[PDB]
């Protein structure tokens, strides 16, 4: 998948 | 099929390392002090001493010792890391400062509530605290180390590996070419700070040339890219259904019931599913450069026919030999000769020049022989291009007008009766040939198409995709080459931007795997050359580096490409990181061998009265700390080769002597050992039975804690002995000198993936354009 | 002053014919420069120059100058390039009022005058042929411009 994969990096920043 | 795919796409990323802990191989230790005279002081100091005195006998297995280090140091070494994290309070400071370590304020601790300690040392004490500069994002911690320890530790902050990270990094981490294709449209949502870093990848091209020579192991890695290129080619859409168009081609060809054709054997193999695998198939063979074969039969000229748009938009480098030279001799055969009353053909097998070369100049026909012209000199430009090489087309083939030479000569065989043959031979050509002048322009077209997706995929490559021919090939149906130049129409399909992110970040992920497995070889591998590892087969290794390339079965790989490997990557240099920190355990190895209180550098023989140095940690001992005027001999040399006839007659003829070499020892704490000369006891054993290994010297350290310490005040005399111990001392514990102050940058973040945070969509595809500012599939 | 971005999916040029009067009247400074410039991109690319008889475009992401800062160039046209001229300069203006600062407009958004220009561009742009592309498509787009 892709949408974890981003939610992790969102998730570092926010 | 599929446990392939699952290799490559399970190579995570290189994890992100960090350290918690510095990086300590000394320690304090309190010790007593002995007065000259040999006794004993009220007060005790502080000295260095290892952690971990676990060096074997033998300078051989000591080298060992320093290269299983280097693996343990270069495991710990980190890619980032924050002091803060580490960071602990200082009991005692005056400003309730911070230190770094926990092992340091336990230093600072235990020394400040001693009590035979100066008051300069807790004054120091007090005073050290740490520092912020938030205008840089700067800290400074105390510290407290040895000299090697704080090399290695300073080294571990200059030479940390990240960069500071945008929005920009962002786009330019993307490639140029789909940047620059604008059926493609980026956005985000994010806007990062200063604040932020990444870790950059590896992707320097192939060291070792694998490409040469390794046919083997190049079979397998090109096998492996092109089913994963298969994986993200698009599947084609609004395809013409199959009845729709059976039914036009066998109007068209006039099936007669009763009698036999021909010409019913060109509706073999017309289905979709075939479209897209001639599709998926040409494409990731060009991309993997993986050959391919030819499987088709004599008797269906379609494929015939379907082989010369084949052979123009791919190269005929990109097949094996002999399957094309058949196809041209039966396309030369039964389309072209007796289209011009030409003899049959006679080609030998072996013969050097294929059909259409030699068909090339025997014919007389312009359009023909421009195409055959084509055909015979078309081949994959090489380009460096954006650090990677491109096997590139000829930008005539990207561009669809190949294929309008090809339909002047269709067009110029229709035109041409066949005296030869009869004519339903004649009949059954020309039909099958109009077969294809109807869908010239979707032929244009898909060329075209063929031609986008290759280069816009070969945009997200990484490795130089090198041309050889493999061992192992594809197979190829041409009634799957059939079923796509028939089957297609007004639909482009383009591949989404996640397929390209995702074709980019697996090789990117294998590239960067390549390249850091190769540096962990290549260090140890120099490093077991230059520590003199002479016993050492260089076999593990190379399955170590092989394991971690995660395609390769190593149960079933010979034991001689592991050494022809090993000797080129011994060629190699070593990274920056790894080189110094092996140049780092070379200066300092000698003096940690000095170190732990287990072993000896080696044992003096002087058959003379020699006296014994006034140390203060121990007090009077027999050690030496020069190895000068007697001479030595080796411990190793002579457990390689056993020739005791040296050693044996100088200890017959009881002639001075050192022997050199890491050897245990025994502390001897008595005096009337000492008057009895029981250190020279020791050698016997050698001339008896040819071993060195029972060798044991005596280290008489001689204080007022001995039990017969009463004579040495008592009587005046300076203890003297035979058969000195070489061996230095340690290091005094300065407490200000071993202090350092250890910078670091103050918080910031790390991110792994990067093309997260980008949103991307196609415009829409039937309004997609290529290179030319001109569409593709536009023929309607 | 909570910076915003825009999502969309740039085949829906009905997402694009609305969008443009966002960048009319709202400040472009008000949105991150990236999708910005992602719908600037999609506006022309899908919309203009293939109206005018334009190839599309070769843009660097990585450049200072906006997409219709070019186009207000490239366009050879003053019912639409005019109204590039005002999105492009389409930025806040600062003035102190009781002390506390305010981030004010241009004074032909906050009464409704030059979206007048914004549909003298659309008409045209609804009067015209585009040169190559399909007409079930054409069609379609011109139509759909006619809804606002």
């Amino acid at each position: 998948k892709e949408e974890h994969q981003k939610e992790v990096q969102y998730e570092i920043l926010q | 099929k599929e446990s392939i795919l699952k290799k490559l796409e399970d190579i995570k990323p290189e994890q992100v390392k960090k350290q918690t802990k510095l990086f300590r191989i000394f320690e304090p230790r309190q010790l007593p002090v002995y007065r000259a005279n040999g006794e004993k002081e009220l007060r005790n100091r502080w000295y260095w001493k290892l952690k971990r005195d676990t060096l074997p006998d033998g300078d051989y297995d000591v080298r060992e010792y320093f290269l299983n280090l280097y693996d343990q140091v270069l495991t710990e070494m980190p890619d980032y890391l924050l002091l803060k994290d580490m960071a602990v309070e200082n009991k005692n400071s005056r400003d309730a400062g911070k230190v770094v370590d926990s092992e340091t304020a336990a230093i600072c601790d235990a020394i400040f509530q001693d009590e035979e300690t100066e008051g300069v040392v807790r004054r120091f004490i007090a005073e050290m605290r740490q520092r912020v500069q938030a205008d840089r994002n700067v800290v400074n911690y105390p510290s407290i180390l040895h000299p090697i320890d704080h090399a290695f530790n300073e080294y571990f902050l200059q030479h940390q590996l990240v960069e500071p990270l945008n929005n920009d990094i962002i786009f330019n981490y993307i490639p140029e070419r789909i940047r620059n294709d604008v059926n493609y449209i980026l956005n985000m949502d994010r806007n990062l700070p200063s604040t932020a870093r990444y870790i950059r990848p590896n992707l320097l091209q192939d060291r070792l040339n694998l490409h040469d020579n390794f046919e083997s192991l190049w079979d397998t890695i090109t096998t492996s890219n092109y089913i994963l290129a298969r994986s993200v080619v698009p599947d084609l859409k609004e395809l013409v259904s199959t009845e729709a168009q059976i039914q036009k081609m066998s109007q068209d060809l006039q099936l007669e019931a009763l009698t036999i054709q021909s010409e019913t054997q060109f509706l073999t193999g017309i289905n979709s599913q075939a479209a897209n695998d001639c599709f998926k198939t040409l494409i990731a063979a060009m991309l993997s450069q993986r050959t391919m074969s030819l499987d088709f039969v004599t008797t269906n000229y379609m494929s015939l026919i379907s082989g010369m748009w084949l052979l123009t938009v791919v190269p005929n480098d990109m097949f094996i030999r002999e399957s094309l030279v058949a196809c041209q001799l039966a396309i030369i055969n039964t389309i072209i000769y007796p289209a011009f009353g030409m003899q049959r053909m006679h080609y030998r097998n072996g013969d050097p020049q294929t059909p259409f070369q030699i068909a090339e100049q025997q014919i007389q026909n312009f359009q023909v022989a421009n195409w055959l012209h084509f055909v015979n000199n078309n081949q994959f430009r090489q380009v460096v291009i954006d650090g990677v090489l491109n096997q590139v087309l000829n930008d005539n083939i990207r561009n669809g007008h190949v294929v309008n030479q090809l339909m002047e000569a269709l067009m110029q065989l229709s035109r041409q009766q066949f005296p030869t043959m009869p004519v339903d031979y004649k009949r059954s050509i020309q039909r099958g040939i109009l077969l294809l002048s109807n869908r010239l322009g979707q032929l244009v077209d898909l060329t075209r198409l063929l031609a986008y997706n290759y280069e816009t995929l070969m945009a997200c490559i990484t490795m130089n995709m090198q041309h050889v021919q493999t061992l192992t090939t594809e197979k190829l149906q041409l009634t799957s080459v059939t079923s796509l130049c028939m089957l297609i129409g007004n639909a482009t399909v383009i591949p989404s931007p996640q397929t390209l992110f995702h074709y980019y970040n697996v090789n990117v992920n294998f590239h960067s795997n390549y390249n850091e497995r190769i540096n962990d070889a290549v260090a140890i591998i120099t490093a077991a050359n230059r520590l003199n590892l002479y016993q050492k087969k260089m076999k593990s290794i190379v399955e170590d580096f092989l394991k971690r390339l995660q395609i390769f079965d190593i149960s079933r790989v010979p034991d001689d490409q592991m050494y022809r490997l090993r000797d080129r990557l011994r060629l190699l240099p070593v990274e920056i990181r790894r080189l110094d920190i092996f140049n780092l355990i070379l200066m300092n190895m000698e003096q940690i061998e000095r170190a732990s209180d287990k072993i000896a550098q080696g044992v003096i023989i002087a058959y003379r009265d020699m006296q014994l140095e006034r140390d203060e940690m121990y007090g009077y001992v027999n050690i030496a700390r020069n190895l000068d005027g007697f001479q030595q001999i080796n411990l190793e040399e002579l457990m390689r080769t056993g020739d005791y006839a040296q050693i044996t007659n100088m200890l017959l003829n009881n002639q001075p002597v050192a022997l050199v070499g890491a050897l245990p020892f025994i502390t001897d704490s008595s005096v009337i050992s000492l008057v009895a000369k029981l250190d020279a006891t020791v050698f016997a054993q050698i001339v008896k039975l040819r071993k060195v290994d029972t060798l044991k010297p005596i280290l008489y350290k001689i204080n007022s804690d001995s039990n017969d310490f009463y004579l040495v005040a008592n009587y005046d005399w300076v203890p003297t002995s035979t058969t000195k111990v070489y061996k230095q001392i340690p290091q005094q514990f300065d407490f200000r000198a071993s202090m350092h102050m250890l910078t670091s940058n103050l918080t910031f973040t790390v991110y792994s993936d990067l093309l997260a945070f980008v949103s991307a969509d196609t415009v829409e595809p039937i309004n997609a354009v290529a290179f030319d500012n001109m569409r593709i599939m536009n023929e309607l």
